[PDB]
C-alpha cells in the first residue's frame, strides 16, 4: 500500500515501454546504456573519413539488438507505432478533428492563431511561410519529451484501468498516421517534419493536459469516497463535462479557449448568491477593511436580506451577454467543422445560476468550484500574431462641456503634486546632480535597453542587451549634446518593439527605449517607485494620504496567497459588505493626451518649482523633463515590428517594373516575395485570386504612437494614479445623482484593476438599477469603457488579483503549467532546478492538486532531466574517459544516463533532491532521514530507500566552474565615473601603496575592480557564458571518477557555522497530552495529508519569529544603490572570514570604502558589525530551504507561540542555537501530525551521567571556536558568549 | 486676474538654503472648473455690495 512501491512499479514499467529490453533494477541507484549517431559519421565521411559498416551498424543493432559495446549494452528509443501497442477506439473526436482540416487556399496571412491547415508532400512558396510561422508559434518547449508523457499516460491508464479520451484520440492517429514529427533530445526546440497538419504539437499537448486533468480528477474524487459531484441538489459528473469541453474546444483550439474563457469564471463568481439560506464562515479582523488579523471561528447558516433584489434588470442582461456568448462560440465551432454538438450539461447548469445554493462545507460543490477554473490550462501559453497600428487620431474622444476630461486631468495632476510631496515627505527626493552619473543604475525592473552593445572577447565579437555592459561601454555617450537633440520620426533613426508570451492570453508586446530618454525619467520618477513599494497603509475615503490606496507593491510581501489577501475571506463572509470590481477593456489604449499626458506633464512641470536652483551641465530641470517626454522622444513616435503583406497572384508580380520590385533595407519573411511601397500593394492586392504574398520593404508601414507606452519607467504608478483620479470621478458622480443610497468604506486600485466595499442601504429594484445605470453612464462619459458582462456588483463574492472568495472560503484556481513553458531553457544546475519544480509543486498540490498525483510526476521527472545531455565521454570498465581516440572507429557512439526514481527521496549533500515521502512540504535532511528510520511506524514506508542510499552519482552542475578564461578586449572605458572617490584615491599613486593594499578583499582591489566587474558583467550574459561550458566536461569527468560509494552524515559544521543537525547533540521526549480540539481555516481544499496539518495546527496568527543575523546584513546590503545587484551576504561574510572580526569601525569603514561600497553603508555595516561581535554570539545558520515552501508559510509554525506553547528547552542555550533547535521543532511536529500521532509536547533532555555531559561541553566549546583559525583572525575570546560558555554545563 | 510675486513666500541665499512658507501647500494646489466658478461668483458679490 505503500507509495514507494508502487511509483518504482510504475516507472519501471514505464522506463522498459520507452527502452525496450532495457537492463534496468530498481536496487541499482543508476544505470547506462549506449546510443548511436550517423549524423557527424556523414559529415567526416564528405571528408573522404573512411569507416567500417555504415549502415551495417544500424541494421544489425535495430534488428537482432544484442551488440555490446564494452560490455555495456546498446538500444534504440521505441517506434512511434507501437506506444499505445497499436489498439483502437474510433473516438468521434478524430473524425472532429479531421473534418476541421484546412487547404492552403484558405489562408489568412494575418490570423492571430493558425487553423488546421494541411501538409501537401510536395512544396509551394507560401507553404514556406507556413513553416516559418508555425516553427515559431508551435514550439512546446518544456523539460520532458512528448513520449515520455504519452508512456507514462498509457501505463497509468494501466494502472488504473480507466481509458481517458485522449489517449483514444491519441491511439487512433498513430494507428494509421504514423509519426507527427521528430524532437531532439540535447535540445527539445528542433522541432521539425511535420507530417499531417501544422497543429499537430498543440493536438499532443492538449491530450496529454486533457489526460492528466481527467486522472487528476477522478483520483482526487476517490480521496473523499464520493459518487458524484453536486450542484444545488442535483448530481454532476467531472468528466463527462471535461469530455464535452473538449470535443467542442477541438476545431480551433487557442481561438476558442480565449473566448471561451471568461463565461465560466463568470458562472463561477456568481454561484449561489441568491438562496435563501445562506452558509458562511465566521472571520474578525481589525476594523478596517484591509486588516490582515483574521482569525475563523465557525460555520453558521443565516437569512439572505438580498433574495428580491436579484429580478433587477442589470443580472438579467449580465447572464443574457454570457448566453449569447455561449451560443455565439457554439455555432463558429459548429460552422468551421462538420458537428452539431453543443453545450448541454453547462447551459442548463446556467439557467439557475442564482437560486441554486452553494455549500462550501460540502466537498462535493467545493471541487466542482475549484474543478471549473481549473479546465482552462489546456492551452498554454497561448502565441499569437500581432498586427502594427498607429494612434488613429480620428476617433479620439475630444473634450467638451459633456464630458468630464478635463476634470479627469485635473485630478490626475493634483494627485502627481499630492504623491510627489509625500514621497518627499518620507525622506525620498529626487536624484541630485551630484549622483547623476552613479544613479544610471537605478531603473525599474519593467525597463528595456534600446541598444545593444558590442564587445570583443579573447577574439570573438559580441552582442548584449542588459543595461550593465551597454552602460560601462558608452555611459558617457547618453547625455551628450548630440543624443539629446534628436527625434525618433524619420526614417534613419526609429526604435523596434518587442514581444513576450503569456500563461494562457495573447501574446503582450512591450516597447525598447533609449536610455538618453529614460535616464531623464529616471532623474524625476526614482522617490515614487521607491516611495510606493511600502504597505499597511489606510484605505479609507475620507483619510487624506493616498499612500496606502495603491495595492502595486502590496502583493506577495507576506510570501503566501493565503495569509496576504485574507481581507477578500472577510469580507466575503460579512453579510454588510457590497463589493464592485469594475473591468475596463483596452485601457492602454484610452490613455490619451486629452485627459492623461499633458496633466501628468504639467504635475512633474510644477512639481519641481522648489528645485528650480539647480542646474546639469548647463540644463536645467524644466528642460530635462522635455529631454524625458517629449514629441520625437516618447509621444508622436514611429515604432518598428512586424510586417504587413497582402494577397495577390504570381504573374502579376511579372508585370510588375523595376521600380516597384527595388527591395529595401528591412527584412522579410522566407516565404513572401518584395514589393516597394504599399500603394501599389493596394494597387495590385487580389483577394479571390490567391497565388502568392507580397510584402513591402520601403518603411511606410511602421506604427505611428502617440499613448502611453509600458516600456516607461512610471508606467504603474501613472495607471494606477488615473484609476484613483477616475475612481474619485465616480464617487463624486453617484454622490451627486443618488444622495444617500451608497456610501463607500473602501477603494482599491491595482494596475487597470479597480475594486470598492461599500455599503447599500436599499434593496428597491428600481433604485439599484439608476444607481448602476449612473456608474455605466459616468464611466462612459469619462473616455473609457466598462463591459456590463465583466463588471461584477455582489454582497457574498469577492475576488481580486486572480484571487477568489465566496462566503468566507478559499477556493482556488490551478494555472501551474507542468508540461510546456515559456521560452527555451538549459538546465545550467540539475538539483537546483528539480528543487524549483519540486517548490513550484507544492504550490500546486496546495491549490488543491491531488498529492499522489504530484508524487508520481516528481517521479517521472526525477529520472529523466540528466539524460541525453553527457557527450564527448564513454565508458568502459566502470571508469569514465574522453572520446574513444583519434582511431575514429567508434566515434558514432555517445552514453545515456538512466537515475533511480528513488533519488528523489535522498537528500541535498548525498547528492539527492531532498523530498519526504510522507508529505512533499517536509525536507529532507540527514537528521531527518535518521529520525525516520528511526520511528518504527514509516518502517513499511521507509525500507526500499534503505537500499537505494550511497549508490547516487554527482549531479551536473555548470553553475560551480568559475575559471579566469573569459578575458575581454573591451575595456570599462567610462570607469572613471563608476568608481567611488574611494577606489579612485588608489589609482593615481605610483604604485608605491599598490604594494601595501595587502587586505584580503579578494578581486575589489583597485587596479583589478573594473577588470572583475566587467567580468561578472559577462557571466550574467548566457551569450557569454557558453564559452567556458565545453570544459566542463573533463571536470564532471573528474568529479564521476572521484566519487566513493560512502554516506557520511557529518552532524557537525563548519566551526563559523551552525545547522540544523546540532540538535542531534540532545535526547527528544515526548510527554503531556495537549489539547485536541481542532482549528478552522478557509481553504477547505487540500488532500488529506495537507488537511490533517492544517487541522492539528491552526492558521498562522501573527508575524514569524524576528529576522535572523543575516538577514539584518541583506537589509543593511539593500540600502546601497551599485551594489545591491552585486553584494550578497555570503559575499560579506566570506571577506569577514579572512579580514577577523578584532577590528574598530574606522578598519571596517576603510575597508567596506576600498570594496566599492559608498561611506554611509560602510559606517552603518561597520557599527552594526562591531555591535554584534562585542554583544553576541554572531555565528549565521545555514537552513536547507526547511520553512520556506507556500504551505508552510500559512502554518502556525515558526512563531514566538508556536516556542512557548510546544517547546521546552534549557535555557544555557543562545539565541541562534535555540532557532536552529526550533526550526527542527517544527519539522519534526509537522512530521508527526502527518503521520497521525498522538499531540504531545516536545522536550530537549540532558542526562545526569557524567560522560554525556562532556562530550556535549567538548562538542560546543570547539563549535563556538574556529580552532587554529583563532591565530588567523586574533578574535579575543572576551567576547561574553564564549567566556560564559566555561560553565555553562557543569 | 493677477498673481502675487512667487519672492513673497521663499527667498534664496546660497545654492541650496531657501526658506520655506507656512502655506506652501496651499500655494502649490491649481484651482478646478467649479473652484474658478466660484471664485468667479465671489468677485461678482464683491463688486456689487447689496
Amino acid at each position: 500500500v505503500a507509495i514507494t512501491v508502487q511509483g518504482a512499479q510504475l516507472i519501471k514499467r514505464v522506463v522498459e515501454r520507452f527502452y525496450p529490453g532495457i537492463a534496468f533494477n530498481i536496487n541499482e541507484g543508476a544505470c547506462y546504456i549506449y546510443k548511436f549517431s550517423d549524423h557527424i559519421r556523414r559529415i567526416r565521411m564528405k571528408h573522404g573519413t573512411k569507416y567500417r559498416r555504415q549502415a551495417e551498424e544500424i541494421i544489425r543493432n535495430i534488428s537482432l539488438r544484442k551488440e555490446r559495446l564494452y560490455g555495456i549494452p546498446v538500444l534504440d528509443e521505441v517506434e512511434w507505432k507501437y506506444v499505445f501497442d497499436g489498439q483502437t477506439f474510433q473516438s468521434y473526436a478524430f473524425e472532429v478533428y479531421v473534418n476541421s482540416i484546412l487547404p492552403w487556399s484558405e489562408l489568412d496571412p494575418e490570423e492571430e492563431f493558425l487553423r488546421n491547415y494541411r501538409v501537401s508532400r510536395e512544396m509551394t512558396e507560401v507553404e514556406k511561410f507556413i513553416e516559418f510561422r508555425a516553427k515559431n508559434e508551435m514550439q512546446i518547449y518544456g523539460d520532458i519529451p512528448i513520449k515520455v508523457w504519452c508512456c507514462f499516460i498509457n501505463e497509468l491508464s494501466a494502472e488504473l484501468k480507466h481509458v481517458p479520451l485522449g489517449m483514444q484520440v491519441m491511439a487512433d492517429f498513430v494507428n494509421r498516421f504514423d509519426s507527427p514529427f521528430h524532437q531532439g533530445n540535447r535540445d527539445l526546440s528542433n522541432l521539425e517534419d511535420f507530417q499531417v497538419a501544422y497543429t499537430t504539437p498543440l493536438l499532443f499537448e492538449m491530450c496529454c493536459m486533457e489526460s492528466i486533468l481527467e486522472f487528476n480528477i477522478k483520483m482526487r474524487m476517490r480521496e473523499e469516497e464520493i459518487s458524484a459531484l453536486e450542484f444545488g441538489d442535483m448530481k454532476v459528473d467531472p468528466v463527462g463535462l471535461l469530455r464535452e469541453f473538449f470535443i467542442l474546444c477541438l476545431p480551433h483550439p487557442k481561438k476558442i479557449n480565449n473566448v471561451l474563457r471568461a463565461p465560466y469564471s463568470w458562472f463561477v463568481k456568481m454561484w449561489g448568491v441568491g438562496a435563501d439560506p445562506i452558509v458562511v464562515l465566521q472571520s474578525t479582523a481589525g476594523d478596517d477593511r484591509n486588516s490582515k488579523d483574521v482569525f475563523y471561528d465557525k460555520f453558521r447558516t443565516e437569512p439572505n436580506r438580498y433574495k428580491a433584489l436579484f429580478r433587477s434588470s442589470f443580472y438579467n442582461e449580465s447572464r443574457r451577454m454570457n448566453e449569447e456568448k455561449i451560443l455565439e462560440a457554439v455555432k463558429y465551432s459548429q460552422k468551421l467543422g462538420s458537428h452539431d454538438r453543443r453545450l448541454p450539461l453547462f447551459e442548463k447548469m446556467l439557467k439557475t445560476v442564482y437560486t441554486t445554493p452553494f455549500y462550501p462545507h460540502k466537498s462535493s460543490n467545493m471541487i466542482l468550484a475549484s474543478f471549473l477554473l481549473s479546465i482552462q490550462t489546456i492551452t498554454g501559453y497561448g502565441r499569437a500574431w500581432v498586427k502594427n497600428v498607429s494612434t488613429e487620431f480620428d476617433k479620439q474622444l475630444k473634450p467638451n462641456p459633456s464630458n468630464l476630461v478635463q476634470d479627469v486631468s485635473d485630478l490626475t495632476r493634483e494627485f502627481f503634486k499630492q504623491a510627489y510631496v509625500e514621497a518627499k515627505e518620507r525622506r525620498e527626493e529626487i536624484v541630485k546632480p551630484e549622483d547623476l552619473y552613479t544613479s544610471m543604475l537605478r531603473l525599474a525592473r519593467n525597463t528595456s535597453s534600446g541598444f545593444s552593445t558590442e564587445i570583443y572577447v579573447k577574439l570573438i565579437k559580441i552582442n548584449s542587451r542588459i543595461k550593465a555592459l551597454v552602460i560601462f561601454t558608452k555611459g558617457h555617450t547618453v547625455f551628450t549634446d548630440e543624443e539629446l537633440h534628436k527625434k525618433y520620426n524619420s526614417v534613419e533613426l526609429y526604435q523596434t518593439k518587442g514581444s513576450r508570451d503569456v500563461p494562457i492570453k495573447a501574446t503582450r508586446t512591450i516597447y525598447s527605449i533609449n536610455l538618453s530618454v529614460l535616464v531623464p525619467q529616471l532623474i524625476v520618477t526614482l522617490p515614487l517607485n521607491e516611495y510606493f513599494s511600502r504597505v499597511g497603509g489606510i484605505t479609507s475615503p475620507d483619510y487624506k494620504k493616498i499612500g496606502g490606496k495603491v495595492i502595486v507593491g502590496d502583493l506577495e510581501a507576506t510570501g503566501s496567497r493565503v495569509m496576504d489577501a485574507a481581507d477578500c475571506f472577510r469580507n466575503s463572509a460579512d453579510r454588510d459588505i457590497f463589493t464592485i470590481a469594475i473591468d475596463y477593456s483596452e485601457y492602454d489604449t484610452h490613455l490619451t493626451r486629452h485627459n492623461f499626458r499633458t496633466g501628468m506633464l504639467q504635475g512633474i512641470r510644477e512639481a519641481m518649482a522648489p528645485y528650480r536652483d539647480l542646474r546639469y551641465e548647463g540644463y536645467t530641470l524644466e528642460q530635462i523633463i522635455d529631454f524625458g517626454y517629449g514629441e520625437g522622444r516618447v509621444a508622436n513616435t514611429l515604432w518598428n515590428g512586424k510586417r504587413r503583406l497582402f494577397k495577390t497572384t504570381f504573374d502579376a508580380y511579372i508585370r510588375l517594373d523595376e521600380s516597384e520590385r527595388d527591395k529595401g533595407s528591412f527584412k522579410v519573411p522566407k516565404g513572401v516575395l518584395p514589393v516597394s511601397s504599399v500603394d501599389v500593394a493596394n494597387r495590385i492586392a487580389v483577394d479571390k485570386g490567391f497565388d502568392t504574398l507580397i510584402a513591402a520593404t520601403d518603411g511606410s508601414d511602421l506604427a505611428l504612437i502617440d499613448t502611453h507606452l509600458s516600456g516607461e519607467n512610471s508606467t504603474l504608478i501613472a495607471n494606477s494614479m488615473h484609476n484613483m483620479a477616475i475612481g474619485t470621478l465616480m464617487q463624486r458622480e453617484v454622490g451627486r445623482e443618488q444622495p444617500g443610497v451608497l456610501t463607500f468604506l473602501s477603494e482599491q486600485y491595482v494596475g487597470d484593476d479597480t475594486l470598492f466595499y461599500t455599503k447599500l442601504h436599499t434593496t428597491d429594484t428600481k433604485v439599484f438599477d439608476k444607481v448602476a445605470a449612473s456608474i455605466f453612464d459616468t464611466v462612459a462619459k469619462c473616455g473609457h469603457e466598462a463591459s456590463p458582462s465583466k463588471t461584477m456588483m455582489t454582497p457574498y463574492s469577492v475576488e481580486k488579483t486572480q484571487t477568489h472568495a465566496k462566503q468566507g472560503c478559499y477556493v482556488p484556481q490551478d494555472r501551474m503549467m507542468i508540461i510546456s513553458s515559456e521560452r527555451r531553457k538549459d538546465i545550467e544546475d540539475v538539483q537546483g532546478y528539480v528543487r524549483s519544480q519540486v517548490q513550484t509543486m507544492i504550490t500546486k498540490v496546495s491549490r488543491g492538486f491531488c498529492h499522489d498525483l504530484a508524487q508520481l510526476i516528481l517521479m517521472l521527472k526525477t529520472t529523466f532531466i540528466g539524460a541525453w545531455k553527457m557527450k564527448r565521454t564513454i565508458k568502459e570498465d566502470a571508469m569514465y574517459r574522453d572520446r574513444k581516440f583519434d582511431s575514429n572507429d567508434e566515434d558514432g557512439f555517445t552514453l545515456i544516463q538512466i537515475r533511480n526514481p528513488l533519488a528523489l527521496y535522498v537528500p541535498i549533500g548525498w547528492n539527492g533532491y531532498g523530498a519526504h515521502p510522507a508529505a512533499l512540504n517536509i525536507v529532507m535532511t540527514e537528521e531527518m532521514y535518521v529520525d525516520s528510520i528511526m520511528i518504527s511506524k514509516l518502517d513499511e514506508i521507509m525500507a526500499p530507500i534503505r537500499r537505494i542510499v550511497h549508490d547516487i552519482p554527482p549531479c551536473w552542475n555548470e553553475t560551480q566552474g568559475d575559471k579566469r578564461g573569459l578575458i575581454s578586449a573591451t575595456k570599462m572605458s567610462f570607469f572613471s565615473k563608476m568608481a567611488r572617490p574611494a577606489v579612485q584615491a588608489a589609482l593615481s599613486d605610483p604604485q608605491i601603496i599598490n604594494l601595501v593594499e595587502e587586505l584580503p578583499l579578494g578581486e575589489f582591489s583597485p587596479g583589478r575592480i573594473s577588470r572583475t566587474m566587467m567580468h561578472s558583467a559577462l557571466l550574467k550574459e548566457s551569450s557569454a557564458r557558453t564559452l567556458l561550458s565545453s570544459g566542463y566536461e573533463l571536470e564532471y569527468q573528474k568529479a564521476l571518477n572521484s566519487w566513493i560509494t560512502q554516506v557520511s552524515m557529518r552532524l557537525g559544521e563548519e566551526s563559523g557555522v551552525i545547522s540544523t543537525s546540532y540538535a542531534k547533540l540532545f535526547d527528544v521526549y515526548f510527554e503531556g497530552e495537549l489539547d485536541g480540539a481542532p482549528h478552522m481555516f478557509p481553504d477547505q481544499n487540500l488532500s488529506p495529508q495537507f488537511y490533517i496539518q492544517k487541522m492539528m495546527i491552526g492558521p498562522r496568527v501573527s508575524s514569524r519569529v524576528r529576522n535572523s543575523y543575516v538577514d539584518r546584513i541583506d537589509v543593511i546590503l539593500r540600502k546601497d544603490v551599485v551594489m545591491r545587484g552585486f553584494i550578497t551576504a555570503n559575499t560579506i561574510l566570506n571577506v569577514i572570514e579572512k579580514l577577523g572580526t578584532n577590528h574598530s569601525v574606522g578598519d571596517l569603514v576603510t575597508v567596506f570604502t576600498l570594496m566599492n561600497i559608498e561611506t554611509r553603508v560602510a559606517e552603518e555595516l561597520a557599527e552594526y558589525m562591531t555591535s554584534e561581535k562585542i554583544r553576541f554570539d554572531a555565528l549565521k545558520l545555514l537552513k536547507k530551504g526547511i520553512a520556506g515552501d507556500e504551505f508552510t508559510m500559512s502554518l502556525n509554525v515558526a512563531t514566538q507561540d508556536f516556542i512557548d506553547t510546544y517547546l521546552a528547552y534549557p535555557y544555557q542555550l543562545t539565541k541562534t542555537e535555540v532557532d536552529a533547535i526550533s526550526l527542527y521543532c517544527t519539522q519534526m511536529i509537522m512530521l508527526r501530525a502527518a503521520l497521525g500521532l498522538p499531540k504531545k509536547k516536545m522536550k530537549i533532555v540532558v542526562t545526569d551521567d557524567a560522560k554525556k555531559r562532556y562530550k556535549i561541553r567538548l562538542q560546543r566549546f570547539r563549535t563556538h571556536v574556529p580552532k587554529i583559525k583563532v591565530l588567523k583572525k586574533l578574535i579575543d575570546p572576551n567576547r561574553m558568549t564564549v567566556r560564559n560558555l566555561e560553565n555553562q554545563f557543569v | 486676474y493677477i498673481a502675487p510675486n512667487p519672492r513673497i513666500s521663499s527667498i534664496t541665499l546660497t545654492q541650496r538654503i531657501t526658506t520655506t512658507g507656512p502655506f506652501a501647500i496651499l500655494t502649490g494646489s491649481t484651482p478646478t472648473a467649479q473652484q474658478l466658478n466660484d471664485v468667479r461668483k465671489i468677485y461678482l458679490a464683491l463688486m456689487f455690495p447689496g
